[PDB]
């Protein structure tokens, strides 16, 4: 038997996995059918923290918990509304685990939109309708701090659609203090921002469809302002003022518009912020010093450090994020080499340059951990492959001294790893995502050992000897004197004397990884195993992890570089002697959905159908803080013909010689509807014969279980029928 | 842009 | 001998059917747009004298897209600019000419974004509707008066009419009725204020960043209609410094009780107006005969000139009770209402005395009162041969009710069944339009000789080119079904052999009151699947068509989309039978209601079918404008008709789509079958795990009628058909 | 309610 749709659809063979919960530096939370267990890492011994069968009168169920760090309450988040990427309200209450009861004196309201415990203590601090609140004690009230908050106007402490998705990358906006006395916050003012409007039709029992409005900034529309405030919650009482200070970007940031990145908390008595500017190529970040003879959040000259980026944009998306140390007087950042390859640089609080502690032909991912004697960070370094992930450990005293604590303990099955380092990085707990069965491991920074390893997928290797499985060969294409990066999932017993059909599963968006070494049970699967069809993935110019001059090449030029090497790289699979000329077809979703548009109708001829799902269409029709990162303004006088000489209904005459699918939901809040659907309208008045497929009132994903269902069994039909095969 | 949940 | 009828030769209309379009300026003369120009053609001789030369069109916006002629024949209006609202609604400029001087006028224009405009029946008034307002222009060179000053957008209507009304109920844009010699200004108000809003989205250009979103104060079933007001002004009180005078006409306290529709207005005489007012359940409507009172210039009514009509099975009359035809006194008129055997026929009714004497009678209905003069009245009916697809021309006399002739029937009794015409002013001559089902023949003749006179068009253009294409031929013909004959047509494909099993296909409309089968000449999307794609393209008006009796028209009430879907079950059923029928390759499709059917038809568990097409499908009745749906369907109240309203949606037929294939077709930006309804189509079909395919237009109405839009949704449905016949 | 029936 082959891996079926149906046993991709209701994921049959299930991967599971180890969710952790450090508290301590010695003690992490666990759940075990629905029992709240807490590990102690030092040894082995395991003492419950709360049981199953506890969960009652909670409106529902229980969907999140979170206790408090001095593990006296505990959160129970039930109720739960999805809204945007991250975007949810939910009804909370507290659990005194002491008392063994529940708060029901000043209650937590429904609807809350965040909330979030104090670093240290049971300081609640929640947002509702906009507006912060500081209940301090779960059977006391909320000092209220905002009260100006409005919806689609004011944003307290909460981020607009804008910030939650393509700067923050959460709801949250609330940031506390490491002791517990300063909550610093945002405001954010959609108020000029323009609305977009998409129709709502929700369930049967509406007469009239709803219209949806959300402060969505396009490409050089208005863009929502921003103000920093901290506050002072000690002098927080019913009949006293609320004291704040708004600490206003540098100048070299505030002259024009602006984004904030992030919110870093180094001491009790210095806050480390992130400012960028629209154009995304001039960052600061500026430290201030708390002063208590003036109670204001001063900074000066020497804590502020710049990072632009000629060759393109700062950073990968949104900047790199300051790693400061204990004693605050020295951070660390991934900042890029003069030869374009991101590394960890050490930089002074107090003073400008920067002194790299790694450099060379690969890039940091991410720093993890820092030690007053160690700093753990992973990288793609082991074996040079830029579609790998391993966690090292440079030492402050000698850059010279750096260890792998995962390359090798199963380098066969584990090429990709994750960790979560302890409170005072005294226990790590490792990820193998792949190539293998995933494996989530324990392990201590001291003794290097495996302690207690939790999952392995024993369930997943069982089940999978009773299947025919593909096989995903990764190897390396040489374009523009270049060594590129690709993957195919081979279908079962493949044979090179044999012609099969392609599938070029395509994202190859602003630094993308698509050639990875993950274990994913996907679409894929189910096409190479049953329907024996070769999936291939390929990352050419545009993507990242693999050095700058290859990230920032597609700059300023979206739907060119990225576009036209695929057609190379699968032209380049087509000279290989499993490939079907004739039976090649291309797939994609979100900037994989803008390229297979723009590839298809790029009159190559390489390509026969092709799918897309939630394309972009013009770039004009995409949020500014993203497309103006890459592709500028859409002025004349930054780049307004290279935003025209790349919308997909330019090259429209072409797809009428190829098939095309369209799908996209139809309450889309990211890439709307909009695009989709002028696209079909171009389509249309040109005579060119293609297929659609509204999804109703799904997102984005649409991940709806009967839509998602439907979206890849309506797929499977245009791809079977184009492949004519059975 | 911008990937469909993860994956 | 060889070509076929190919899709190219619809969607591109390479075979054109010539008409011949003419408006009667008096009682013998009419205008024509020959070769550009307007000819002022005379009906007795023939002989046609110039009225306006062409190429004088110029320096009046980018065209001239239709012309208006003042009564006295003074004066004439150019409609530019033409920007298409609803149905019949749309907005234009407007200049006049002096025909006389042979100048333009210049002083007081008339303002841009005109929403309707109308001469006086007499002289060269001139009232019309600018942003919700009623202006009067009583001489063209001349600044207006304005009447009107309620009219907010999307709130109060004053002249026109809003969405539902110019939809449902009223079938044109225009709320205005100018009195014989113009000395009264009827017209309505309407008062939008409580109407709930469908919000559609529409993307415009390309260039557009921010979709418009659309908003239309549309009444959906048993949700708070408009209100009506009826306004009569003095337009002989019309000065500046004087007050707009004017009385309000009301409904008797009948159809006062409740809610009510204003559902019609004919002015009678100049002191005399018949309003004719309709409950919102629609099974009563009632006549307020109208007489000016001089001294107090009220229009008083009385019980004696009331007239009601019930109908105790269902609607009444079509879509509307039918309009009444007053003698030129005023004292009598004709209207057209149903009998007590089920049959819409003529009764003649003293205007002060209750009831009416029936004036035509018979297993056939009366279509329309044309023309009525005080010896003879003109009517047509479907009688001629007993087949209710014909139609044909009537002339009965007044004081001998026996003495009644067929001006239509035998003319050429074999290229002309369908029969439409348009007289003179007084009646003394009529334009023949003859439609099918052969080449269509307009032909003009007199009201005295009855005789050819002169040939307008006989569309021997068409025949040319048409001899060498080999073309289908419709087989009208009837199967029988619960004791009762009803019609059915097939378009036969070209060479007909009773042998071969062909493919089926089923074009359906099945709505209240509807033809499918029909003696008119329509070279249709069928032509193509017949001549081209050897199709047979069915077409079945079983319980629910109307012009075939009231017993079989008003089967449907409160269960729409029951007996019309299994009649059209039953009957495709039947046509499996005959040894030309490919019974595993039977289709159906639909638009509009034929979409609902057709889904409904899938949706059934029948195993007749096994593709469908569905356009623009009503998918739930609680989902359409409320005076359609209340008209058969009833209240969706649980006191009312709910318990039906709940199992007549498609939805609840989404399990029995599995078996079949589907192609829902809609437009988003369709104001009257709002794109809603595919929609919540689709999430039920999708939620149960049904495949099926979906395409959608983008800014598209309910008719998808843009060039390359009604190219592609036909080019889209070819394949779907194509491919699940294995052709 | 029907198209406007141009066929
Ligand atoms: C919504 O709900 C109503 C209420 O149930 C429902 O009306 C019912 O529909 C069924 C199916 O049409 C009716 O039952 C049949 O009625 C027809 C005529 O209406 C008869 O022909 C049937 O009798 C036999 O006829 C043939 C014998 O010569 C057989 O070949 C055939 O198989 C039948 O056995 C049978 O009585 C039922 O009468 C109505 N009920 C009422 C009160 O009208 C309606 O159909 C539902 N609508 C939808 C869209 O589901
Ligand atoms: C949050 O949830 C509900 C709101 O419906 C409230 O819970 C009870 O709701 C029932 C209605 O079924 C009411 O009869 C009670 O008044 C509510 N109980 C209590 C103890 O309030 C709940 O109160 C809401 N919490 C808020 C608004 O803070
Ligand atoms: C300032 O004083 C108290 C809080 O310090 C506020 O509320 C009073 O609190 C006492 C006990 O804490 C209660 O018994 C009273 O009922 C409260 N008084 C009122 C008027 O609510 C008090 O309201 C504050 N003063 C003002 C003017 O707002
Ligand atoms: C940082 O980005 C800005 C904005 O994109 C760059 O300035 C623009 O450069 C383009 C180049 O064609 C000009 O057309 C625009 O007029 C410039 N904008 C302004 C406001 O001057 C700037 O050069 C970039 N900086 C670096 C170091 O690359
Ligand atoms: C946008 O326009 C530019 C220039 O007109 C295109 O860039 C050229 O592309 C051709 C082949 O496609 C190359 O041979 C040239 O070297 C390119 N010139 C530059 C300056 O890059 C680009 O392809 C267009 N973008 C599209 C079509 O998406
Ligand atoms: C239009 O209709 C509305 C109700 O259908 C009339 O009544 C007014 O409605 C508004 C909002 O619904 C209220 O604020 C007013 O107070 C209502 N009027 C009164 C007197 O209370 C409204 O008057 C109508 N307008 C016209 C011009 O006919
Ligand atoms: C005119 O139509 C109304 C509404 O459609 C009829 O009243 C309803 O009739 C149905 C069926 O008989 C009942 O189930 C409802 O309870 C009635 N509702 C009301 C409010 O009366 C009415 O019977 C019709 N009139 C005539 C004379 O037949
Ligand atoms: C933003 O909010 C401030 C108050 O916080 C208000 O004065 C202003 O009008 C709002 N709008 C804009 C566009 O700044
Ligand atoms: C009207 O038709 C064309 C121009 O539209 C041209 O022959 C001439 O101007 C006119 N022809 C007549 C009057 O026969
Ligand atoms: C009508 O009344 C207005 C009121 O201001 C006045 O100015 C005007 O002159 C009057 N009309 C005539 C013709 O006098």
């Amino acid at each position: 038997r082959t891996y079926t749709l149906t046993d991709y659809l209701k994921s049959t063979f299930r991967v599971k996995f180890y969710t952790l919960q450090w508290i301590s530096d010695h003690e992490y939370l666990y759940k075990q059918e629905n029992n709240i267990l807490l590990f102690n890492a030092e040894y082995g011994n395991s003492s419950i923290f709360l049981e199953n069968s506890t969960f009652d009168e909670l409106g529902y169920s229980t969907n999140d918990y979170s206790v408090s760090p001095d593990r006296q309450f505990i959160l129970f988040e039930y109720n739960y509304v999805k809204q945007w990427r991250h975007s949810y309200t939910a009804s909370y209450d507290i659990y005194d685990l002491n008392k063994r009861q529940l708060i029901t004196e000043e209650r937590i309201p429904n609807n809350t939109q965040w909330i979030t415990w104090s670093p240290v203590g049971h300081k609640l601090a929640y947002v509702w309708n906009n507006d912060i609140y500081v209940k301090n004690e779960p059977n006391l009230s909320s000092q209220r701090i905002t009260w100006t908050g409005k919806e689609n106007v004011i944003y307290n402490g909460v981020t607009d659609w804008v910030y939650e998705e393509e700067v923050f990358s959460a709801y949250s906006a609330l940031w506390w203090s490491p002791n517990g006395t300063f909550l610093a916050y945002a405001q954010f003012n959609d108020t000029e921002v323009p609305l977009i409007e998409y129709s709502f039709y929700s369930d049967e029992s509406l007469q009239y469809p709803k219209t949806v409005r959300i402060p969505y900034p396009k490409a050089g529309a208005e863009n929502p302002t921003v103000k920093f405030f901290v506050v002072d919650t000690r002098t927080l009482s019913p009949n006293a003022s609320v004291t704040s200070y708004q600490i206003v970007p540098p100048a070299s940031v505030l002259i024009g518009d602006h984004y904030l990145c992030g919110v870093t908390w180094v001491t009790e008595e210095r806050i480390s912020l992130q400012w960028i500017r629209r154009a995304q190529n001039y960052s600061i970040i500026d430290i201030c010093d708390y002063d208590e003879s003036t109670g204001r959040w001063i900074s000066s000259v020497a804590r502020q450090h710049i990072e632009i980026s000629t060759t393109g944009w700062v950073g990968r998306f949104r900047p790199a994020e300051p790693h400061f140390t204990s004693d605050g007087n020295s951070f660390y950042k991934i900042i890029s080499n003069e030869e374009g390859y991101k590394h960890i640089c050490h930089f002074q609080t107090d003073k400008s340059n920067c002194t790299f502690i790694t450099k060379g032909a690969w890039e940091v991912i991410g720093i993890e951990a820092l030690t007053s004697d160690y700093l753990y960070y992973i990288s793609n370094e082991h074996k040079g492959m830029p579609g790998g992930r391993n966690l090292y450990r440079i030492q402050l005293n000698d850059y010279t001294k750096v260890t792998c604590l995962s390359c090798e303990l199963n380098p066969e099955r584990c090429q990709y790893y994750s960790a979560s380092f302890s409170n005072k990085a005294k226990y790590y707990q490792l990820r193998c995502f792949g190539p293998g069965l995933p494996l989530y491991t324990l392990h201590s920074s001291s003794s290097d050992k495996e302690l207690r390893v939790l999952e392995d997928n024993s369930a997943l290797d069982k089940m999978l000897q009773d299947v025919q499985m593909p096989s995903k060969k990764l190897d390396v294409i040489n374009l523009h004197g270049t060594k590129f990066w690709y993957q195919m999932i081979l279908p079962p017993h493949f044979d090179k004397s044999k012609k099969y059909p392609l599938l070029i599963e395509v994202y190859a968006g602003p630094c993308s990884q698509k050639v990875d070494t993950v274990f994913r049970l996907s679409w894929a699967t189910y096409l190479a195993s049953t329907e024996n069809i070769i999936v291939a993935s390929f990352d050419g110019r545009g993507s990242g992890y693999q050095g700058d001059k290859i990230m920032h090449a597609i700059n300023r030029r979206l739907g060119t570089f990225e576009v036209e090497d695929q057609i190379e790289a699968t032209r380049q699979f087509s000279k290989m002697g499993f490939v079907d000329d004739k039976r090649i077809a291309i797939w994609g979703w979100s900037y994989g959905g803008y390229v297979t548009s723009m590839v298809l109708g790029a009159g190559s001829g390489v390509f026969k159908c092709g799918i897309a799902v939630a394309p972009v269409s013009k770039w004009e029709y995409y949020d500014s803080v993203y497309t103006e990162r890459y592709m500028g303004l859409p002025t004349p006088e930054d780049n307004l013909d290279y935003y025209r000489n790349s919308t997909v209904m330019s090259r429209a005459e072409n797809f009428k010689q190829v098939e095309y699918l369209l799908i996209h939901g139809t309450a889309d809040d990211n890439v709307h509807f909009q695009q989709s659907a002028q696209l079909s309208k171009a389509l249309v008045d040109a005579g060119v014969d293609f297929q659609t497929m509204w999804y109703t009132d799904e997102d984005h994903g649409i991940a709806s279980n009967m839509a998602h269902q439907h979206i890849y069994t309506h797929m499977s039909h245009f791809l079977k029928q184009c492949f004519s095969l059975p | 842009i911008l990937a469909p949940p993860e994956r």
